[PDB]
């Protein structure tokens, strides 16, 4: 299992894709998958090493052009919504 | 005198506003509108439909 | 005065500090 980067993951038939990271939520024997308030998984236990891990989406956000008229130029200045100058 | 009633109504206002909380209703109401309304959006992903 | 859905908010653009100065 690789940590802290977008991978698409597979926990005992659970999937999805996310980044994997250490976390500190404390799990009880019984309970395996964590989960958040609109019902997707949050947290899942390793099936081999029981630690907890963090499941995170990869980072995402609208991209919006900003043009002036193509009866002026046919140059754009692209904008990342929400995002730093990162992932572009 | 009319100037010392003007400079007191004013004190009268940051006493009003500093210990009655409702006096800016109209205004928590929106932000809790659009808050209540968005979270439902949210809590029919649960749904099976 | 007081997520990963898709479902994001835009900033405003007269910022806090120009409403003040208007
Ligand atoms: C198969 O899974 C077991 C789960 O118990 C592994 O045994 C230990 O699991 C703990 C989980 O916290 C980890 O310290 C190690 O994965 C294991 N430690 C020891 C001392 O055995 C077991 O190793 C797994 N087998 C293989 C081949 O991965
Ligand atoms: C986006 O970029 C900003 C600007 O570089 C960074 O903000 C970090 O914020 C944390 C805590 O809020 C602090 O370590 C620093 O203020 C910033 N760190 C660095 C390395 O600049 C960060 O890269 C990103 N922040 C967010 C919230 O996405
Ligand atoms: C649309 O553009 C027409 C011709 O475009 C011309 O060439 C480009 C490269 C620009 O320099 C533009 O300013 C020039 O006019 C015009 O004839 C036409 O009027 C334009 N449309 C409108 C609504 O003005």
């Amino acid at each position: 299992l690789v940590k802290n980067k977008c991978v698409n993951f597979n926990f005992n038939g659970l999937t999805g894709t996310g980044v994997l990271t250490e976390s500190n939520k404390k799990f009880l024997p019984f309970q395996q998958f964590g989960r958040d308030i609109a019902d997707t998984t949050d947290a899942v236990r390793d099936p081999q090493t029981l630690e907890i891990l963090d499941i995170t989406p990869c980072s995402f956000g609208g991209v919006s052009v900003i043009t002036p008229g193509t009866n002026t130029s046919n140059q754009v200045a692209v904008l990342y919504q929400d995002v730093n100058c990162t992932e572009v | 005198l009319i100037a010392n009633q003007f400079n007191s109504a004013i004190g009268k206002i940051q006493d009003s506003l500093s210990s009655t909380a409702s006096a800016l209703g109209k205004l928590q109401d929106v932000v809790n509108q659009n808050a209540q309304a968005l979270n439902t959006l949210v809590k029919q992903l649960s749904s099976n439909f | 005065v007081t997520k990963f859905n898709g479902l994001t908010v835009l900033p405003p653009l007269l910022t806090d500090e120009m409403i003040a100065q208007y």
